[PDB]
């Protein structure tokens, strides 16, 4: 059914940009539709930082829907905090526009060395609500409300390394993205899409473990006691700091993924979360699963997992749609 | 990679 479906182009299969649009001179922006967090934001004119030379900066004296806030703001992810002031415009996604208040960075030094090294320009939350800095309603709400979209709901469909696009469709449920089921699951609560798993693989079951589905993490997530043991077997290499473990392909002993809730079983395999490294010698892969810890025992279902099943974002449901991503 | 809030 009628919606728009926006084209997230692939980058080493870790990390996918979009093209957001904002104020009256319709600035370009490449963003990143994250879920793990609920907030927009651009890297301003005035952004004195060096990670920002280098981008499209917004220019709010060049739009005529720009209205003024200026109230300062952080926010802060994973791979750093950027912090600016509050502004309002109309911004745009595709064939959908709408008067959104958002965010223009001013101050991104802390973000490196992703920022700086990156292509995106900006981020584009896609959380819940009472996870955005400000109670923002989120994009997809709004467009909800005004009419403007069939429900209240987005989805997450990726390519794998490349091979093809990705798509972030708004509104609608596109069946040409999975094949065949699809199950949904509850939410704990109404931050980052957050349901009840029992997450283990090899001997390591942990009951109603917090799993965030994150289009923004490009790695899969457990704390570091879950997998100090990890090391239990498992001959992998430390590559130094950064970015992880790097082990080899052809092994015997790479546990699938085991995620269950009651309702349903979802199973990740080791070609997931595997390769490149070849130039480097292609007998060689990349584990692709870091250690994170956030409250408590929260695991971060990144691609990887989005990267097997092609997921569907749902507020009127109140819940995530799992349903394996259809290879075409 | 990145790992997008706390």
């Amino acid at each position: 059914s009628e919606n728009d479906s926006i084209e997230l182009d692939d980058v080493a299969n870790l990390m996918f940009y979009g093209e957001g649009q904002i104020g009256t001179n319709k600035q370009p922006f490449m963003f990143i539709f994250d879920t793990g967090s609920a907030n927009l934001w651009v890297p301003s004119v005035n952004c004195d930082s060096i990670g920002c030379s280098t981008k499209h900066l917004y220019d709010a004296s060049a739009s005529k829907s720009y209205e003024k806030d200026g109230t300062k703001v952080e926010i802060s992810y994973g791979s750093g905090t950027v912090r600016g002031y509050f502004s309002k415009d109309v911004i745009s996604l595709g064939d959908l526009s709408l008067p959104y208040k958002f965010i223009e960075v001013t101050d991104a030094d802390d973000l490196e060395p992703i920022y700086s090294g990156s292509e995106f320009d900006g981020i584009l939350g896609l959380g819940w609500k009472d996870l955005s800095i400000g109670s923002i309603d989120p994009v997809v709400v709004e467009l909800k409300k005004q009419n403007k979209i069939d429900n209240a709901l987005f989805t997450f469909y990726l390519p794998v390394h490349d091979k093809h696009v990705g798509y972030l469709t708004i509104g609608g449920i596109e069946s040409d993205f999975y094949e065949g089921p699809l199950t949904y699951e509850k939410l704990n609560h109404d931050l980052y899409w957050q349901i009840d798993l029992d997450i283990h693989f090899g001997k390591y079951v942990m009951q109603k473990a917090n799993a965030v589905v994150d289009s923004g993490t490009s790695t899969i997530t457990a704390p570091t006691s879950f997998l100090n043991k990890f090391f239990r077997d498992m001959n992998v290499i430390k590559v130094p700091f950064l970015p992880l473990y790097v082990t080899t392909c052809d092994n015997d002993d790479l546990p699938t993924l085991e995620f269950h809730s009651r309702n349903n079983k979802y199973t990740l395999e080791p070609e997931f979360y595997m390769d490149p490294l070849s130039d480097i010698d292609p007998a060689l892969c990349m584990l692709y699963i870091l250690p994170v810890d956030i409250d408590d025992n929260t695991f971060i279902l990144g691609d990887p997992f989005m990267r097997k099943y092609f997921t569907v974002f749902d507020y009127e449901k109140e819940s995530v749609g799992f349903a394996v991503a259809k290879n075409l | 990679x990145v790992v997008x809030a706390x």
